[PDB]
C-alpha cells in the first residue's frame, strides 16, 4: 500500500471548504464560515494494490500565511485554487500564491483549479457584476496563467451542482502518477 | 496579561492555543475575567472550537474546567465534537467525553460525529463511539445514512465495522439511493464487492435511474465485472443502453475494452450481442416510417464499438469465432446486397422512366417519390459506410477487402446516381473514398465538380483524425522525443537532429524546444518556421532560385553542388508537410510549377516561361500555327542541361529521327517541359516529395489543385481589419476607449498595406495570414479570435503582446499622435 499527500491553497472565500465537503459528502453548506484547518481522505487503485489519498486544507490569515508553509513538508501534489468570479484572487495568484508556493515547494507538480463555477453560470451573478462594471474570468487565458505559473493542468469545477467536480481529482491523481 | 476587553483577549489567546503553552494560559485563564463561552466574529465561533480543532489537548481541559460548554453549537451548528472528530484526535475525544460531552447532537444539515468520523474512516474511534451513540442509522436532511457516505469514499474497514454493528444495508434515500448505488457512483471496488457478499439488494431510485445508469456513464469497468458476476441478466442491459443517445460513446468503449481482456468467451459475447442489435437496427433503419436521424446514429454508434473492439486482441492471462459473429452481420450484408439489387432494379425503373423522358426530349408526384428514395439512399448510405468499416478491420490496415471492391464496382451506377441527386452524400456519409485510390478515380471528377468549400472541411476532418494532438491536453512531450538544438545555424541544426535522432520518436512529437532553454510558445514556434523558411529560400544555400517575376521561389538548378542535398531536401519536405499537418502557415511563395510537382500534376507550356519567357513564346507560337509547310526542320531533340553540361539529347528514344509536325507538335512542347524544369531537378524533387508525403498522403492532397494548395499552405494574400470588426464606419467600437479606437482605425488605414501585415506578424509570428480572414485566426490553443487588451498609459510606452496568445496589450494612448509614433517605434525595434 502507498499513500500520497495533496494540499489545497488559495484565497479565502474561494470555495476550498466547499470543494472537499461537497466531494466527500455531497452536502453544500448554507452559511459563510472561514476555517483554520481541515483534513479529508479518499482511495484509489494501482496495479491491484490500494493507494490512499490524503487531502489537507489551509486558511488565508496572516498568522496562517506562516503556518500554511509548515503544512507543506513532504507534500507530493499542490492544488492552487482561485475564485472564478473574483478577479482580485486570480490576480493574487501572480502576486502571492505563485511566488509563495514555488518559494516553499517549487519541485512538486502544480495544478490550477477554478471554483465558484455555479456563480459563474448563474445569470443573476453576471447582472450584478455588469452593474458593477465587472466581467467574469475566462478559460483561454486561465490556461495561459497555468503555463505562466508552471501549473501542469488547468481545470474548472462546481461544488453545488458538481459539474466537473470529479475530473478535478482524477487529473490530480493522474498527473502525479504520470 | 489579557486586557479587560474580550476582543483583545481572544486575539491574544488565539495564537497561544496552537503553540500549546500549558502553563502560560493557566495564569491568564485564572487571573482574568474573560468568558470562555463568549462568541467572537460574525461566525460567532467560541474559543473552544478553535482549541478543539487543533491538537493542543491541554487547552481543552483548562477551558472545560473554566466552564466552557462542550455542547455549544455555532451558527453552522457544528460543535467541538465535529471539529475534533474530523482531525481524529483520540486524546480530545477521551477528554471531551470525560466532561459530559454528548455525541448525538447534530448540525443544521443533520451531520453528526459518526458522519464526519465515517467520512475519514477512523475505525478505531468508531469502535468506542458506536457503543456510546444511541442510533447508527441517523438520516440527514436528504435522508442519507452514515453508510451511504462511508461506502462512497471506499473505506473497506469502515463498512465492515458498521455492518458488524447492525447498520442498515438497504436503506433507501429520499431519491431511493442504495449504498451500492453510491459505491458505484464513485467506482469503488472493495466496498461494492463486500456489499454483494452480505447480499445487498439491487433496486432503482425513485427518480427512475437504475444503478447501472451511472456505472455506464462513469465507465468504471471494475465495478461492472463484480456486478455481472452475480447478475448476468444485466449484461444484456448494457447492450440496450447503447440505443439511448444520452450516453457518451467514449466511456462505453473503455468499459467494453476492460471486459474484453477478461476471457475470450466474453469477447465473443460482446461481438455477438453487438452484431445482433446492429442487425435489428439495420432493418429498422431501412423502414421509411422509423426516425431517420436516431436510427442511423444508433447504428453507426454501435458499429464503431464493434469495429474498435474487434481490433483489440485478447491476452493469455485468432480463430473462427471472430468470423462467426460476422454471420449475423452477413444477414445484414445479405439484405444490403439485396437492397443493392433492388436499387439496381430501381435504376431500371429510372432508366425505363428515362426512356419516356429521353423520348420526349428527342421529339422536342414523382419528385416526392424521388425524395423519399433519396432519403432512403441517405439511410442506405449509412449502412454501406458501416460495411466498409467492418471490412477495414477484417484484416491488418492499409488493405481494402477484395469482397468490398468487387460489389462496389458492380454497383458503380448506383453510387454515381446518388451523388448526383444528393451531392452532400459525400459530405454526409459517403466519406471512405479517400482510402482506396481506385475508387477515388471514379468519383474524383465528381467530387471536384462540387463546391470547394464542401471539399475543404471534408479534407480537414479526415486529416486531423490522425494528428498527434496535444493542444487541449497540454501535457508536455517526453524530453527524449523533443528536439533540443541551438537556434544558430537553424537549417543545419534542425536537420542534424532529425537525421541522427530515431525516426519513430520524431514523428510522434510536435514540441520544438531550443537547447538550454525552456522556451515553448506557438508564436515562438511559428516564428521558428519563418526563420527556417527564409533560410531555405536564402540564395546563400543555393537550394532555391528566385523566379523571374521575383515573387515566387523554385529549386535552383545549381543546388546539386551540395553533396547531401537529397537528404536536406528530404528534411525540408518533412518540415513543410509538418506545417500543413497542423495547419500552420509557411511564408514561402512557391512557383506554379513547384506546387504542381507536389500534387504530381505534369507541367505545361506556360511553366516554361518560369525559366525562359522567350523560349515559352516560341513553344506557344509553334502550337498556334502549322509547321508542316514552314520548314522548321526540328526533330524531337533539344539542348538541355545534363550534369551541368550543355548537350543535344533526344526527348524520347529515337526522337532525333522523328520530325516535329502538326500531328506531333502537341507532345513536343509537353516533352520539352519536363526536359527543362523537371528532369534537371528531378533528383531534388524526388527527395522533396519523399519527405512531403510522409505526413500528407498523395491521395488526400490530390483532391485539391495547385491554387487551393497554396492558399492552405501559405495563406490569404489580401487582408483588411474590417473583417475582424465586421463593419466599415461606426462612431464607437466595443465601447472601450472609443476615441482611441477611432484613432486606431484612422492610423491603420493611413499606413500602407505592407506595414499593417508586419503588425500582424509581430503578434502572430508569421508574415502570412490564415484563410478565411480574421474568422479563422489560430492562436496558442488553435481557433482563437483576435482581441486587444487595454493597458494604463505611461510615457514612452510601446505596445506588447505575448506571442503564444494572439492578443495585444494596447496602452490607452491619450492622443493619436502618441498612438502612431509608439507603434512605429515598436515596428523599428520589433523588426
Ligand atoms: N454556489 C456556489 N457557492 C460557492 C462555491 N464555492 C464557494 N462558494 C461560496 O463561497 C463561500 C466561501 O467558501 P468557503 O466554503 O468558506 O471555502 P473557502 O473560501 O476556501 O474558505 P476557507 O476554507 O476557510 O479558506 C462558501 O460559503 C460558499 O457559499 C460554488 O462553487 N458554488
Amino acid at each position: 500500500m502507498q499513500a500520497i499527500k495533496c494540499v489545497v491553497v488559495g484565497d479565502g472565500a474561494v470555495g476550498k471548504t466547499c470543494l472537499l465537503i461537497s466531494y466527500t459528502t455531497n452536502a453544500f453548506p448554507g452559511e459563510y464560515i472561514p476555517t483554520v484547518f481541515d483534513n479529508y481522505s479518499a482511495n484509489v487503485m494501482v496495479d491491484g494494490k490500494p493507494v490512499n489519498l490524503g487531502l489537507w486544507d489551509t486558511a488565508g490569515l496572516e498568522d496562517y500565511d506562516r503556518l500554511r508553509p509548515l503544512s507543506y513538508p513532504q507534500t507530493d501534489v499542490f492544488l492552487i485554487c482561485f475564485s472564478l468570479v473574483s478577479p482580485a484572487s486570480f490576480e493574487n495568484v501572480r502576486a502571492k500564491w505563485y511566488p509563495e508556493v514555488r518559494h516553499h515547494c517549487p519541485n512538486t507538480p502544480i495544478i490550477l483549479v477554478g471554483t465558484k463555477l455555479d456563480l459563474r453560470d448563474d445569470k443573476d451573478t453576471i447582472e450584478k457584476l455588469k452593474e458593477k462594471k465587472l466581467t467574469p474570468i475566462t478559460y483561454p487565458q486561465g490556461l495561459a496563467m497555468a503555463k505562466e505559473i508552471g501549473a501542469v493542468k488547468y481545470l474548472e469545477c462546481s461544488a453545488l451542482t458538481q459539474r466537473g467536480l470529479k475530473t478535478v481529482f482524477d487529473e490530480a491523481i493522474r498527473a502525479v502518477l504520470c | 496579561e489579557l486586557p479587560e476587553d474580550n476582543e483583545t483577549a481572544v486575539y491574544t489567546l488565539m495564537p497561544m492555543v496552537m503553540a500549546d503553552q500549558h502553563r502560560s494560559v493557566s495564569e491568564l485563564l485564572s487571573n482574568s475575567k474573560f468568558d470562555v463561552n463568549y462568541a467572537f466574529g460574525r461566525v460567532k465561533r467560541s474559543l473552544l472550537h478553535i482549541a478543539a480543532n487543533c491538537g493542543s489537548v491541554e487547552c481543552l481541559v483548562l477551558l472545560l474546567k473554566k466552564g466552557a460548554n462542550p455542547n455549544y453549537q455555532d451558527i453552522s451548528g457544528c460543535t467541538p465534537l465535529h471539529l475534533a472528530a474530523r482531525n481524529g484526535q483520540k486524546k480530545c475525544m477521551s477528554k471531551l467525553l470525560e466532561y459530559s460531552a454528548d455525541v448525538n447532537i447534530c448540525n443544521n444539515e443533520g451531520l453528526t460525529a459518526i458522519h464526519w468520523l465515517a467520512v475519514n474512516g477512523r475505525t478505531e474511534l468508531l469502535h468506542d463511539l458506536v457503543q456510546h451513540v444511541s442510533d447508527v442509522d441517523v438520516e440527514d436532511a436528504m435522508g442519507q445514512t452514515a453508510l451511504h457516505v462511508a461506502c462512497q469514499n471506499g473505506h473497506k474497514t469502515t463498512v465492515q465495522c458498521l455492518l458488524d454493528s447492525g447498520a442498515d444495508i438497504n436503506r433507501p434515500n429520499v431519491s431511493g439511493a442504495t449504498p451500492l448505488y453510491f459505491a458505484c457512483s464513485h467506482g469503488q471496488r472493495d466496498t461494492a464487492q463486500i456489499l454483494l457478499l452480505r447480499g445487498a439488494k439491487y433496486l432503482p431510485d425513485k427518480n427512475g435511474v437504475t444503478p447501472l445508469d451511472l456505472c455506464v456513464q462513469g465507465g468504471y469497468g471494475e465495478t461492472c465485472e463484480v456486478l455481472i458476476q452475480y447478475h448476468p441478466r444485466l449484461f444484456q442491459t448494457i447492450i440496450q443502453m447503447t440505443q439511448n443517445e444520452d450516453l457518451r460513446e467514449n466511456m462505453l468503449r473503455q468499459v467494453l475494452e476492460h471486459l474484453s481482456q477478461q476471457s475470450e468467451s466474453q469477447y465473443l459475447k460482446i461481438l455477438t450481442s453487438l452484431a445482433e442489435v446492429a442487425t435489428t437496427n439495420g432493418h429498422k433503419l431501412l423502414s421509411l416510417s422509423s426516425n431517420y436521424d436516431a436510427q442511423m446514429k444508433s447504428l453507426l454508434r454501435i458499429v464503431r464499438m464493434f469495429c474498435h473492439v474487434f481490433r483489440i486482441g485478447p491476452s493469455s492471462p485468432n480463430k473462427t469465432p471472430r468470423s462467426q459473429v460476422f454471420k449475423p452481420l452477413e444477414l445484414l450484408w445479405h439484405s444490403l446486397d439485396e437492397w443493392l439489387v433492388l436499387i439496381a432494379t430501381e435504376l431500371m425503373k429510372n432508366k425505363r422512366d428515362s426512356t419516356e423522358i429521353t423520348s420526349i426530349l428527342l421529339k422536342q408526384a414523382s419528385a416526392d417519390c424521388q425524395d423519399v428514395i433519396s432519403m432512403t439512399a441517405n439511410r442506405l448510405s449509412a449502412v454501406i459506410q458501416a460495411f466498409y468499416m467492418c471490412c477495414s478491420c477484417q484484416m491488418p490496415p492499409g488493405m481494402t477487402s477484395p469482397r468490398f471492391i468487387e460489389f462496389v464496382c458492380k454497383h458503380d451506377e448506383v453510387l454515381k446516381c446518388f451523388v448526383n441527386r444528393n451531392p452532400k452524400i459525400i459530405f454526409d456519409h459517403f466519406h471512405f473514398l479517400l482510402e482506396c485510390p481506385e475508387l477515388m478515380s471514379r468519383f474524383m471528377h465528381i467530387i471536384k465538380a462540387q463546391p470547394f468549400k464542401d471539399r475543404c472541411e471534408w479534407f480537414y476532418e479526415h486529416l486531423h483524425s490522425g494528428q498527434p494532438d496535444s493542444d487541449m491536453v497540454h501535457r508536455p512531450v517526453n524530453e527524449n522525443d523533443i528536439l533540443l538544438v541551438h537556434r544558430d545555424s537553424i537549417f543545419r541544426s534542425s536537420c542534424e537532429v532529425v537525421s541522427k535522432a530515431n525516426c519513430a520518436k520524431l514523428k510522434q512529437g510536435i514540441a520544438v524546444r531550443f537547447h538550454g532553454e525552456e522556451g515553448m510558445g506557438q508564436g515562438v514556434v511559428r516564428e521558428w518556421f519563418d526563420i527556417l523558411s527564409n533560410e531555405i529560400v536564402n540564395p546563400d544555400y543555393a537550394l532555391f532560385t528566385q523566379s523571374a517575376d521575383g515573387t515566387t521561389f523554385q529549386p535552383n538548378s545549381n543546388s546539386y553542388v551540395n553533396p547531401d542535398h537529397l537528404n536536406y531536401f528530404r528534411f525540408a519536405g518533412q518540415i513543410l508537410g509538418l506545417a500543413l499537418n497542423h495547419r500552420q502557415l509557411v511564408n514561402i511563395y512557391f512557383t506554379r510549377s513547384f506546387y504542381k510537382h507536389i500534387l504530381g500534376i505534369p507541367v505545361n507550356y506556360q511553366d516554361v516561361a518560369s525559366i525562359d519567357p522567350e523560349y515559352a513564346k516560341n513553344l506557344q507560337w509553334i502550337l498556334d500555327n502549322d509547321i508542316s509547310d514552314l520548314g522548321l526542320e526540328l526533330t524531337f531533340s533539344v539542348e538541355t542541361d545534363v550534369f551541368g553540361a550543355m548537350e543535344e539529347v533526344p526527348l524520347k528514344p529515337g526522337g532525333g529521327s522523328i520530325l516535329v509536325t502538326q500531328n506531333n507538335k502537341a507532345e513536343y512542347v509537353q516533352l520539352v517541359t519536363e526536359l527543362r524544369m523537371t528532369r534537371a531537378i528531378q533528383p531534388q524533387i524526388n527527395a522533396f516529395l519523399q519527405g512531403f508525403h510522409m505526413f500528407i498522403p498523395p491521395s488526400l492532397i490530390q483532391l485539391f489543385d495547385e491554387y487551393e494548395l497554396e492558399l492552405l499552405l501559405s495563406g490569404m494574400p489580401e487582408i483588411d481589419v474590417s473583417d475582424w470588426i465586421k463593419n466599415t464606419e461606426y462612431t464607437s467600437g466595443y465601447e472601450r476607449e472609443d476615441p482611441v479606437i477611432q484613432w486606431f482605425w484612422e492610423v491603420v488605414e493611413d499606413i500602407t498595406q505592407e506595414e499593417r501585415v508586419l503588425l500582424l506578424q509581430f503578434v502572430t509570428g508569421s508574415s502570412r495570414v490564415p484563410h478565411g480572414g480574421f474568422a479563422n485566426i489560430m492562436g496558442g490553443s488553435g481557433l482563437q479570435n483576435f482581441t486587444i487588451a487595454a493597458v494604463p498609459y505611461t510615457p514612452n510606452l510601446l505596445p506588447t503582446s505575448s506571442t503564444c496568445i494572439n492578443m495585444l496589450k494596447l496602452p490607452e494612448y491619450p492622443s493619436k499622435e502618441i498612438l502612431k509614433d509608439r507603434l512605429l517605434v515598436a515596428l523599428h525595434c520589433g523588426s
